[PDB]
């Protein structure tokens, strides 16, 4: 499903902006 | 036509309205922004309590303050970190927005103040937590709950665009909630004042414009997409375009192409693909009609915007309150000394903070 997706990701937590 | 009399009247009525209320807002603001505050406490006005965040920016602690007993958030800044991280414009921007808005749902900055080795900004304890948590543990939010929510950052976003600032960092980690329910907007050091175009690459992958990742000179326009990106997230418990790594999610933004939940209502998708529209000249927020296209859209037909902005709609969720300085709702962090040498540091990059 898009949640698997989504999960296998590995971006489900706190995202930093760029410059970091 | 789609309004009859009556509505048609009360609508051009309450546009009217907002355009009086911003004009007064704009010369408030400038009036602030031009003679400012400054120096307004220090550090042992107040008892060190948890630290509530913490990132390459420094740390936010809670802190009662020892003669009334208030509880804030305190923002510390390694002034020589932020040296070598090249913000010093940054976080100098940063404090001269903070102190010069006012807004119900922008946070209020109470103190700021500098020592030898750190700058500090003291503003309102918010202690409902962070949506981006409270989102991964319900998993999606309703369509109203999200509506509730979308319509108080159309409001940030039409004050703030009234002053030309545009913001260029929404997504749920920076937007807090109140003991009310209400959302608190906090992070100002990538906002600008721009009343034409900007080029800085900024922003977090998931939430970044097309025309910023190709770039283009962008405009406030920016916003109106990450709001489409924040919405979709809210209601989908996942945000449009994502993938393993932020090339991707790039390739995928840039596309034209964006799918939806089988669950969206039709009204969210037709305001959805408004707002994710990769052709700025189509994109709303960025047309003639400017952000009505977006108030006045079938999915926020529900929506009273004054009482919202009264802050007269009930919130369809608390967070759980204990008391003042409960800080249950955010995590917990390694607790670290904050030193302050004896010999001042980067005196002159922060002369006027
Ligand atoms: C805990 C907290 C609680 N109350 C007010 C706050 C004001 C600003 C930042 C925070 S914060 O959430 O610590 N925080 C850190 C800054 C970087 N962006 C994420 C978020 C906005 C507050």
């Amino acid at each position: 499903t898009t949640y698997a997706d989504f999960i296998a990701s590995g971006r489900t937590g706190r995202r930093n902006a760029i410059h970091d | 036509g789609h309004m009859g009399n009556a509505a048609a009247a009360k609508k051009g009525s309450e546009q009217e309205s907002v355009k009086e209320f911003l004009a007064k807002a704009k010369e408030e603001f400038l009036k602030k922004w031009e003679s400012p505050s400054q120096n307004t406490a220090q550090l042992d006005h107040f008892d060190r309590i948890k630290t509530l965040g913490t990132g390459s920016f420094g740390r936010v602690m809670l802190v009662k303050h020892k003669e009334t007993g208030n509880h804030y958030a305190m923002k510390i800044l390694d002034k020589q970190k932020v040296v070598k991280l090249k913000q010093i414009e940054h976080t100098l921007n940063e404090k001269r927005i903070l102190q010069a808005v006012n807004f119900p749902f922008l946070v209020k900055l109470e103190f700021s103040f500098k020592d030898n080795s750190n700058l500090y900004m003291v503003m309102e304890y918010v202690p409902g937590g962070e949506m981006f948590s409270h989102l991964r543990r319900i998993g999606r939010f309703s369509e109203p709950h999200a509506r509730f929510y979308a319509a108080q950052i159309v409001l940030t976003f039409e004050y703030l665009h009234s002053l030309d600032l545009i913001y260029r960092d929404l997504k749920p980690e920076n937007l807090l909630i109140d003991q009310q329910g209400y959302i608190q907007v906090t992070d100002f050091g990538f906002a600008k004042r721009v009343k034409g175009r900007t080029w800085t690459l900024c922003g977090t992958p998931e939430y970044l414009a097309p025309e910023i990742i190709l770039s283009k000179g962008y405009n406030k326009a920016v916003d109106w997409w990450a709001l489409g990106v924040l919405i979709y997230e809210m209601a989908a418990g996942y945000p449009p375009f994502f993938a393993d790594q932020p090339i991707q999610i790039y390739e995928k933004i840039v596309s034209g192409k964006v799918r939806f939940p089988s669950h969206f209502s039709s009204d969210l998708k037709d305001l959805l693909r408004n707002l994710l529209q990769v052709d700025l000249t189509k994109r709303f927020g960025n047309l003639k009609n400017g952000v009505n296209d977006i108030k006045n859209h079938k999915w926020f037909a529900t929506t009273d915007w004054i009482a919202i902005y009264q802050r007269k709609v009930e919130a369809p969720f608390i967070p759980k309150f204990k008391g003042p300085g409960d800080t249950s709702n955010f995590d917990d962090y390694e607790e670290e000394e904050i030193r302050v040498s004896i010999n001042e540091k980067c005196g002159k990059e922060f002369t006027e903070f």
